[PDB]
């Protein structure tokens, strides 16, 4: 099949790692006390 | 509880004379610039 | 070249007050709703709505006048002027809430007024509408506090009246009644608030003092020009000050005043969700487990079951002249108290 | 690109892009039912609001039985 | 209601009265 | 299971901490 | 404590879901040509 | 050069990964114990028998906590001001029932983070940086101390202090609008538009650069590759940005000076703040928030309510249930 | 039939089209009368 | 008539007199007639 | 600039206050005459002092009823006798 | 050189005259009694 | 049924947690250059 | 810091990946039963 | 759950075999 010129690569640069998790474990940390309610 | 006490006593004044005396070593002098500030 | 495109021109001249299509929304609805507002706490009564004192002309101050909500048995009309209530008259309209209304709504228009103003000046003046994205936030939090979550509840009378003091019983009444503390959307609300205040001190306070010396002056202000093309402070210097006294800081600056943007925005919008739950008593009041121990065990008791004491003081003691359409009667023998007090 | 049997069917419903009517056209006509729409929502608002109570008409679960 | 027009007197002569200051400037404006 | 999980997310936000403060892609001037 | 069964569950498909995208994301950018 | 040079060398040292100086040297060991002793007990200590009456209140996450509940919780009202080491206890048993983590934490934490704000000085100094970034942070700081150490000094016992936890926090609010109303306190007022302010003006700030952004990349990636560390051109427009805030509202209320700009972005919330831990640190005297209670009185003498008396309605209700078995006398006064 | 707040809704929907018809005379006119000036 | 007759700073100051007068009032008011809890 | 008058001009021009010595005042006046005349109190509907409540009653006049809410009010200023 | 009657005369007045006539109005509150 | 109440995140976790280091590794290899 | 002359690039190919998937899979169906029990 | 649980490994199975054959690196002869 012809290859689709639309594609494009994705990144995530190590910073963004660092703050993407920092956002989900301190989301967690605040939200886990409700979950378990 | 004695044991305890004389030790933190020993260490705070250890760091606090660490504080004073550095702040006594020239500390003006200590910048990127003029240094001459006595 | 036709009228609209005249029209156009004229609304879009370049005076000391911008007006712009926008204006025409804009303009008569944030003026009737400042206008009412003044006009309400200076001379009108919440007698017969709260049975309450709220304009200069009854001897309220700046902190106590407000314009209060309608009665509770006005649900969520309208209230329009001309409307059934009402019927046209002016000072029975003022005396059954009807500013209220007038100056949410006319509020409510006026701040869609005000973001499209800055849609449309940044589209004419060439720059991206990031402004008007950012003003979403005030939008959310109005139209959730003033609008969905009296929707939600029996009336407009539980939504905030517009006053000073007004606006801190409100704050009260949702910690007695909501626990609103409690809710993790409120708190990331605070963290956004907080977040944003303290990004605002610390960039402010940074730039100034990684200031270049661009003058001779010890006043340091005039060494600044607003079309020069350097950086006025030293990116490099903040960035090895931050990094060596908290560990880490920004090296990139688009990225830092977008964070600016996303951080006090952010906040918002989740404080915003949280009072639509709080519309349909949808609270985050209690943890269970803590009530089955405390419950079982009398002798267990954390900082949670202690305000939630507090609580219940609150709605005891505030309900009846909070609430006077329910006709409350609380014998002393029935308040909760704890010993002496 | 490939032609298909049904894109062959389907190619002059995809086959006008861009293509405008002169000018203003029937803005003017469209903006008349804008109105008469904005009308038409402050009517059942009301209506719904009880701010307009018409003959007949019971906003309530007892409307009919 | 007499009290309407002890109270809107005022008003009504500041009008008039800028009015009557400010008349040619705004006839050559106008 | 919940003193556990509170202290595991704690744990990996300092870990975390460590990481983005001696582990950070280093700042180079251009 | 009488806590809510699917909370241990749902703390740690929270945590780990979105913090696995991230992962996944940042490898392959760092193994893409320098 | 001798060893004692080396080691100040070393110190004072501008290469140091983390600066470490001489505030550095107080503040290292003091955050060090603050931290340690607020992550053990956070965990696992016993209740605490707060207000003295022998009613001890569970802080830690294993004797039934979650996030939200936790804390660790201010000394006994029975130690009052009183110094209270872990060297005054019989044992590390009765410490622990009495709240001897608090005082730890919060005098180790308060000498720390003072040693923190003299560090940011210090570091400006080595850097060849103006001295006031120390200042902008003597806001937050003012605060802790307002909290932590002035308010429980003017009440006369720790035992009032902010409590290290969430649930606590709030505690400590709602008890400190009874028994102060701090909301009708202009210092508080002066706060809360230090804050909402403080949040404006960072929204508004960034979303002005990010609008005036310059076109240096493509739109598949993002913006912020466009701008380079250390680059000595601006990155942003700030007449376009000026141009744009200026007609927003009118041109003079608009900032054409960039210094004077974040010379503002720092002064607002940093003196909000200020005022806000003097709020604080005088309702720490008691002269508290303004009583409007039946201020306003008909032609007869009825009292005609207003939103202040309802106000005043709910400060009753967290008045008469706070503590409730703490108070044998009728007036709480302190 | 017409009750009294199907009336009251003629009166706001004609006062309302009043304010708006009067603003959009008064601005339509003034722009015809001071005109931008191009080159 | 002429811009610049009349020293901003003298319109500064007056009205500025003017504007603590009137608020001068107005914290008189709060300890008379109504809201003077009296 | 936008082509208006500066506002520093204006404000220290003779005429300026020539206009504005009179119309200042008479404003100022005028307010104080709305209320010190009464009309305030009727244009808005807000109680006197003496019109709270009746002599012995002790009872809010809360309007409880949203469409006849406006003869509710006057029944309850009636009832001031 | 200079126009009297602007967008910005208008706005300005808007604001100004009620703002005189209110604390006109305020004013003779401060000596009403009870 | 009265069920082991670790059975589900055992099992989540179990499926996860290797299921996740291959997909990391195979996009990484799949960003690699040629 | 000098570069470590020991690194090396991994790889995981696509069968390799729909292999560990299934493994993984099969195991899961299997054992969880009896993490069940 | 348990129920749920033995269904999604199956789905998830039955899924892997769809894209294993038609989504499998395609054999090339040299
Ligand atoms: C974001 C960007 C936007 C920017 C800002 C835009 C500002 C625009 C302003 C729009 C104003 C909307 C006014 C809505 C008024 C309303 O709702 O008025 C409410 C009325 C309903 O009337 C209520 O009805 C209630 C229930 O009555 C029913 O039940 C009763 C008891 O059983 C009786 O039987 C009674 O006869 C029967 O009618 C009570 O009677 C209340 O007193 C009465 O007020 O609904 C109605 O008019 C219409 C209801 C249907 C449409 C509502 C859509 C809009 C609202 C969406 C949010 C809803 C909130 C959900 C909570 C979360
Ligand atoms: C653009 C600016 C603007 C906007 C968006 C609003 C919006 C509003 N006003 Mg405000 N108002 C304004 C300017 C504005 N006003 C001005 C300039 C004044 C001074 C005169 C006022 C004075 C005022 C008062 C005193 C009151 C309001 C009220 C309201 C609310 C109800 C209005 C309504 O139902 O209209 C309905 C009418 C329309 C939506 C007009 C649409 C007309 C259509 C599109 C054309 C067709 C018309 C048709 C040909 C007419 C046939 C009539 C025939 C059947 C007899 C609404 C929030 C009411 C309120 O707030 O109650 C709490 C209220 O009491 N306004
Ligand atoms: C005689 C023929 C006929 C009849 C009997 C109906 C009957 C109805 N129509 Mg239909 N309609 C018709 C022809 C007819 N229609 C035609 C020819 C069209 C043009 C295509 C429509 C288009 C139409 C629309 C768009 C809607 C209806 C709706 C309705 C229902 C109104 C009652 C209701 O629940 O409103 C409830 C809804 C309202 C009272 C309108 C609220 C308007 C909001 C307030 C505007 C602002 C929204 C914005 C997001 C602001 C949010 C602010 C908030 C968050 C605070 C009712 C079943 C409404 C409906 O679906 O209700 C379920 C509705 O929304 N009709
Ligand atoms: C109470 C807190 C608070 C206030 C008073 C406030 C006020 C303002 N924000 C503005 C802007 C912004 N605020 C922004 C982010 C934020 N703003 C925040 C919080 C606030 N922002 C927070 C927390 C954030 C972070 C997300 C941004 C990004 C902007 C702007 O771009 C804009 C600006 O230009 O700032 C410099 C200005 C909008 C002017 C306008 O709409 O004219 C029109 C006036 C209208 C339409 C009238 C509205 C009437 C209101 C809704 C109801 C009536 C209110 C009464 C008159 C007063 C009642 C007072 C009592 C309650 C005590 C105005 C100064
Ligand atoms: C020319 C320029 C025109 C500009 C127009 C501007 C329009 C909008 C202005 C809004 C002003 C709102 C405040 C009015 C206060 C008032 O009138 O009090 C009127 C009250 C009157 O005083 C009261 O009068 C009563 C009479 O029965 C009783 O005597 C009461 O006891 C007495 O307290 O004055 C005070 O309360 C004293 C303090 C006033 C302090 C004002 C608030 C300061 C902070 C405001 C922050 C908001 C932002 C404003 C920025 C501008
Ligand atoms: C409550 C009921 C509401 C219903 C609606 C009723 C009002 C409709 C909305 C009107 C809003 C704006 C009105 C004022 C406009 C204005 O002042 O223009 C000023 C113009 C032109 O002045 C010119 O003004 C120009 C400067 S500028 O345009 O003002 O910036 C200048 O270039 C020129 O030399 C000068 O002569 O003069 C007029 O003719 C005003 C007409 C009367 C209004
Ligand atoms: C002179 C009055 C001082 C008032 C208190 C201090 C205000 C400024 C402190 C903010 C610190 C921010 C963090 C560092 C931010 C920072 O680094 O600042 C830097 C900025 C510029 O510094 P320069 O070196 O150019 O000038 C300062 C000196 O070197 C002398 O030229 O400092 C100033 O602008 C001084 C302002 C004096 C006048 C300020 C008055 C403002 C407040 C007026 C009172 C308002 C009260 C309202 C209550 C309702
Ligand atoms: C003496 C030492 C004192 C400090 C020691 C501890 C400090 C820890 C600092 C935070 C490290 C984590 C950073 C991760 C993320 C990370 O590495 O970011 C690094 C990042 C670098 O930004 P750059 O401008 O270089 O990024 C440019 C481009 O990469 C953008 O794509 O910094 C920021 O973005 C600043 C804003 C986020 C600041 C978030 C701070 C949060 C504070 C902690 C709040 C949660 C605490 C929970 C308690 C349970
Ligand atoms: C509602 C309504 C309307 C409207 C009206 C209006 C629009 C009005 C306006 C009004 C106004 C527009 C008013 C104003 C007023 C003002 C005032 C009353 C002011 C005061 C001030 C002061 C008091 C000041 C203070 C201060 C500050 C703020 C800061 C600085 C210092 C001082 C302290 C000086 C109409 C008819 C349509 C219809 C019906 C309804
Ligand atoms: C309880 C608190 C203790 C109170 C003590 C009060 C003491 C008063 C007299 C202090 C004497 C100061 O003595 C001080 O220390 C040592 C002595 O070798 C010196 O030593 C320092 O010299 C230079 C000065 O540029 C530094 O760069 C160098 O790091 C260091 O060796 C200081 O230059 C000297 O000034
Ligand atoms: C730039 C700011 C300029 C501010 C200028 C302020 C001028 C203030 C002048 C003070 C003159 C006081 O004049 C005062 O007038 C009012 C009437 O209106 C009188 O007040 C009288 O009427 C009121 C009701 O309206 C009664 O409740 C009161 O018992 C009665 O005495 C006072 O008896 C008189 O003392
Ligand atoms: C259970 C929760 C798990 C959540 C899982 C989320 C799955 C996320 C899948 C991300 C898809 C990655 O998409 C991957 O992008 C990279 C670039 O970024 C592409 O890589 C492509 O670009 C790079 C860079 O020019 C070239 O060196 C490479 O030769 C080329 O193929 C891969 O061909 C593609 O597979
Ligand atoms: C609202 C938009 C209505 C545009 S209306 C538009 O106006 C032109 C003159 O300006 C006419 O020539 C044209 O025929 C007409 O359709
Ligand atoms: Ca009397
Ligand atoms: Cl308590
Ligand atoms: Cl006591
Ligand atoms: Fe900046
Ligand atoms: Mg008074």
């Amino acid at each position: 099949m012809e290859p689709n010129p639309n594609r494009q690569p994705v990144e995530l640069n190590r910073t963004s790692l660092y703050l993407g998790l920092l956002l989900i474990l301190v989301l967690a940390l605040l939200f886990s006390s409700y979950f378990f309610n | 509880m004695e044991t305890l006490k004389i030790t933190v006593y020993i260490v705070v004044t250890f760091f606090v004379l660490l504080f004073v005396f550095g702040f006594l070593s020239g500390d003006p002098a200590r910048n990127p610039k003029r240094k001459d500030l006595e | 070249r036709g009228w609209f495109d005249i029209l156009d021109d004229w609304l879009k001249r370049d005076r000391f007050v911008f007006v712009g299509w926008s204006g025409i929304l804009l303009f008569p609805c944030a003026y009737l709703a400042l206008g009412g507002w003044l006009t309400g706490t200076t001379f009108v009564t919440s007698w017969y709505t709260h049975g309450l004192a709220s304009s200069y002309l009854e001897g309220c101050n700046f902190l106590t006048v407000a314009v209060s909500t309608p009665a509770n048995s006005m649900g969520h009309s309208l209230l329009l002027l001309w409307g059934p209530e009402a019927q046209g008259d002016f000072t029975r309209w003022c005396q059954l809430g009807g500013l209220w209304t007038f100056i949410a709504l006319h509020g409510a228009f006026g701040l869609i007024g005000f973001m499209l103003r800055q849609f449309e000046i940044a589209r004419l003046v060439g720059v991206r509408p990031y402004n008007a994205i950012a003003f979403s936030a005030p939008i959310a939090v109005f139209v959730s506090v003033f609008l969905i979550y009296p929707l939600g509840q029996s009336s407009w009378f539980f939504a905030p009246s517009f006053g000073v003091a007004a606006i801190f019983r409100f704050l009260l009444f949702f910690q007695g009644f909501h626990n609103w503390t409690l809710n993790p959307f409120h708190m990331m609300g605070v963290a956004g608030v907080l977040g944003g205040a303290l990004l605002c001190a610390i960039h402010g306070a940074t730039v100034e003092n990684t200031l270049f010396q661009d003058g001779e002056g010890a006043s340091t202000f005039r060494a600044f020009n607003p079309t020069q093309a350097e950086e006025t402070y030293s990116m490099v210097t903040a960035n090895r000050f931050w990094s060596q006294i908290f560990g880490i800081a920004f090296s990139n600056k688009r990225w830092l005043h977008f964070f600016m943007l996303f951080v006090p925005v952010t906040g918002l919008w989740m404080s915003a969700i949280g009072v639509v739950g709080l519309a349909l008593n949808l609270r985050s009041y209690d943890f269970i487990s803590q009530e089955i121990r405390a419950a079982e065990d009398p002798e267990f008791e954390t900082f949670y079951t202690k305000n939630l004491l507090l609580n219940e003081g609150i709605r005891a003691w505030m309900a009846p002249q909070d609430q006077p359409h329910e006709n409350f009667v609380f014998p002393e023998e029935v308040l909760p108290r704890g010993n002496a007090l | 690109a490939r032609r298909t049997w049904l894109g062959d069917i389907l190619r002059p419903l995809n086959s006008e892009y861009g293509k405008v009517a002169p000018g203003w056209g029937t803005t003017p006509l469209m903006a008349v039912f804008m109105g008469l729409f904005l009308v038409f929502l402050l009517i059942i608002l009301e209506i719904y609001n009880s701010t307009l109570i018409l003959d007949g008409v019971n906003v309530s679960w007892k409307a009919l039985g | 209601d007499w009290r309407v027009l002890v109270v809107l007197l005022p008003v009504l002569l500041a009008a008039g009265w800028a009015v009557r200051n400010i008349l040619p400037y705004a006839v050559k404006q106008v | 299971m919940e003193t556990i999980t509170y202290v595991f997310i704690f744990a990996c936000i300092i870990a975390l901490f460590f990481f983005a403060i001696f582990f950070r892609e280093p700042p180079r001037i251009t | 404590m009488e806590v809510n069964q699917l909370g241990l569950i749902a703390t740690a498909l929270f945590v780990l879901v979105p913090s696995v995208f991230l992962i996944i994301l940042y490898v392959q950018t760092e193994s893409q040509q320098k | 050069a001798n060893l004692w040079e080396r080691f100040c060398n070393w110190v004072t040292s501008t290469d140091n990964r983390l600066y470490v100086g001489w505030f550095g040297v107080i503040m290292i060991p003091t955050l060090l114990a603050a931290t340690i002793c607020f992550v053990i007990a956070f965990i696992a200590a016993p209740p605490v028998d707060i207000d003295g009456i022998r009613e001890p209140v569970s802080g830690s996450l294993l004797y039934g906590n979650n996030i939200i509940t936790g804390a660790v919780v201010p000394s006994s009202n029975a130690i009052g001001l009183h110094f209270y080491p872990i060297w005054e206890a019989a044992s590390l048993d009765e410490w622990l029932y009495n709240g001897g983590p608090y005082q730890l934490i919060i005098f180790h934490f308060l000498l720390g983070a003072s040693c923190y704000m003299g560090r940011q000085w210090e570091l400006s100094y080595r850097l060849g940086m103006r001295p006031w970034i120390c200042v902008a942070y003597s806001a937050p700081l003012a605060s802790a101390f307002a909290v932590f150490l002035i308010y429980p000094i003017g009440q006369g016992s720790f035992s009032d202090g902010m409590p290290l936890g969430i649930s606590g926090t709030f505690n400590f609010m709602i008890v400190f609008q009874a028994e102060h109303n701090i909301l009708m306190h202009p210092f508080h007022q002066l706060g809360v538009a230090g804050v909402f302010g403080g949040a404006l003006f960072c929204a508004m700030h960034g979303s002005l650069v990010t609008s005036s952004l310059i076109r240096e990349t493509t739109e598949t990636e993002s913006a912020n590759y466009g701008y380079k560390f250390g680059q000595e051109e601006e990155t942003y427009n700030i007449v376009a940005a000026h141009g744009y805030f200026g007609r927003l509202i009118f041109q003079y209320a608009s900032f054409n000076n960039s210094r004077s700009l974040h010379f503002f972005l720092a002064a607002w919330p940093v003196v909000g703040v200020w005022f806000a831990a003097l709020g604080i640190s005088t309702m720490a005297f008691n002269l508290n928030g303004f009583n409007f209670n039946h201020s306003v009185i008909d032609a007869k003498g009825n009292v005609i309510n207003t939103w202040a008396d309802i106000i005043n309605r709910a400060n009753l209700g967290m008045e008469v249930m706070h503590e409730r078995n703490a108070h044998n006398f009728p007036l709480d006064l302190a | 039939t017409i009750t009294p707040s199907l009336k009251g809704f003629f009166i706001g929907l004609l006062s309302g089209a009043v304010v708006l018809g009067l603003t959009f005379a008064v601005l339509i006119a003034i722009s015809q009368i001071d005109k931008v000036q191009r080159s | 008539s002429e811009g610049g007759r009349i020293p901003l700073w003298i319109v500064a100051t007056v009205a500025g007199m003017g504007v603590i007068v009137i608020v001068g009032l107005f914290f008189y008011g709060a300890y008379a007639g109504l809201g003077s809890s009296l | 600039t936008t082509g208006e008058r500066p506002f520093s001009d204006i404000i220290t021009s003779v005429r300026y206050w020539v206009i504005h010595s009179i119309t200042i005042p008479a404003l100022f006046i005028a307010g104080w005459l709305f209320v010190s005349t009464g009309l305030a109190y009727d244009v808005f509907g807000t109680p006197r002092p003496d019109s709270y409540y009746a002599q012995e009653q002790r009872s809010i006049p809360l309007v409880t009823d949203r469409f006849e809410a406006k003869q509710q009010v006057e029944t309850f200023l009636e009832q001031l006798k | 050189s200079y126009p009297i009657f602007t967008v910005r005369w208008v706005a300005v007045h808007t604001l100004a005259v009620p703002t005189i006539f209110f604390l006109g109005a305020i004013a003779a509150m401060q000596f009403i009694q009870r």
